[PDB]
């Protein structure tokens, strides 16, 4: 199963706006 | 809401993935505006057509689609089909835990 | 032929039951050797499970190349996200040096979709 700790690790660090 | 014309992950537009030096898409959050390369993103092909389905939000601003907050986004479950958002205290009947194995939401399977 | 076995692999429960949900669950099974799973415990998706059963799904063991035929360098397979079936990274076009970072999927399953 995925959690968003899951998805954050899994695709890395998202850019600031 | 004015969609971002670069990836969140890689820094490239939909000409250009920075990760797989090819073009690819972008899709975006219906709330913030945020968006990804899909591959960037992990979908399957699968998952990039359902998100198209409905008003996706990115990572940061999911919310459960039981009770509206994306407050205890550490019990936050994403669906494997679909990416919606659910807590699991929400669902009926709750969970303790994560699954172990693949965990796909009610409406997933209720199509099938 | 083949005989599919009648319990997972992962779980050791049979259509039944999967005893790490703790509900009933179909198996799906190794086109070659006839191991079987329950697509949750294999780590399939909804969407997945119905691809499988499409085509001679092989299992993790059994995974040749779809392009050139054969299950030598299997440390060098990538398995589409949409189908599971293997693909040598050189088999590919163009070819790859290691895997992706992110998903992928391969040519037949982007077809499926026009
Ligand atoms: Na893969
Ligand atoms: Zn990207
Ligand atoms: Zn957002
Ligand atoms: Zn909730
Ligand atoms: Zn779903
Ligand atoms: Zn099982
Ligand atoms: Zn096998
Ligand atoms: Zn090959
Ligand atoms: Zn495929």
């Amino acid at each position: 199963a995925r959690t968003k700790q899951t998805a954050r690790k899994s695709t890395g660090g998202k850019a600031p706006r | 809401v004015i969609p971002n014309n670069y990836c969140d992950f890689c820094l490239g537009g939909s000409n250009m993935n920075k990760k797989s030096g090819r073009p690819e898409e972008l899709v975006s959050c219906a709330d913030c505006g945020r968006s990804g390369h899909p591959t960037c993103l992990q979908f399957t092909l699968n998952m990039t057509e359902a998100v198209k389905t409905y008003k996706w939000q990115c990572i940061e601003c999911k919310s459960c689609i039981l009770c509206g907050t994306s407050e205890n986004d550490d019990q936050l479950l994403f669906c494997d089909d679909c990416d919606r958002g659910y807590h699991m205290y929400c669902l009926n009947p709750p969970v303790a835990e994560p699954p172990e194995g693949s965990w796909s939401c009610h409406l997933c399977w209720e199509l099938l």
